[PDB]
């Protein structure tokens, strides 16, 4: 379970809305905001 | 994404592949549409 | 809605979208509030002529 959702929009900086569809471990969760996301965006996870 | 509806079809197929996109044939079936009303002209995955 | 949305000095709380650079498609919302221009000149910053 390594590809876990998506960011769609036109420019992704809170300029404009963007969408975000993200499966987390507890219940995946879809948004329209004017996100402003980070250049290089990911999920963490404690190993063992 | 037409018209601020953006539709989502999808499958799940259990597979044993080991280095590719596996070769055959599945029909996705429509499972939600989002009424978002946004312009995607862009989008980007999330890892974990 | 005259009873609702006009006050004796304006309502001035309902905008509009003034300039496009183009028609916007079927159901999209244009919300962006960056500087239009008018003129074959780039813009920048907060106003110019
Ligand atoms: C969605 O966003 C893209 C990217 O910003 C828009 O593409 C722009 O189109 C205008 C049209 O006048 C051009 O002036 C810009 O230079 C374009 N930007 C880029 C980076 O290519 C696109 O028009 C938007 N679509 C809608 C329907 O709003
Ligand atoms: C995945 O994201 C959702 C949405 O942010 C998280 O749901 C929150 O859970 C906490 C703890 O139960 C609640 O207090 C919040 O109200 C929830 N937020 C919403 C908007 O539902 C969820 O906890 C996240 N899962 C993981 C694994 O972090």
């Amino acid at each position: 379970n390594i590809i876990r959702g998506w960011i769609f929009g036109t420019t992704l900086d809170s300029k404009t809305q963007s969408l975000l569809i993200v499966n987390n471990a507890t219940n995946v969760v879809i948004k329209v905001c004017e996100f402003q996301f980070c250049n290089d965006p990911f999920l963490g996870v404690y190993y063992h | 994404n037409i018209d601020g509806y953006f539709k989502i079809y999808s499958k799940h197929t259990p597979i044993n592949l080991v280095r590719d996109l596996p070769q055959g044939f599945s029909a996705l079936e429509p499972l939600v549409d989002l009424p978002i009303g946004i312009n995607i002209t862009r989008f980007q995955t999330l890892l974990a | 809605s005259n009873n609702l949305d006009s006050k004796v000095g304006g309502n001035y709380n309902y905008l509009y979208r003034l300039f496009r650079k183009s028609n916007l498609k079927p159901f999209e919302r244009d919300i962006s509030t960056e500087i239009y221009q008018a003129g074959s000149t780039p813009c920048n910053g907060v106003e110019g002529f």
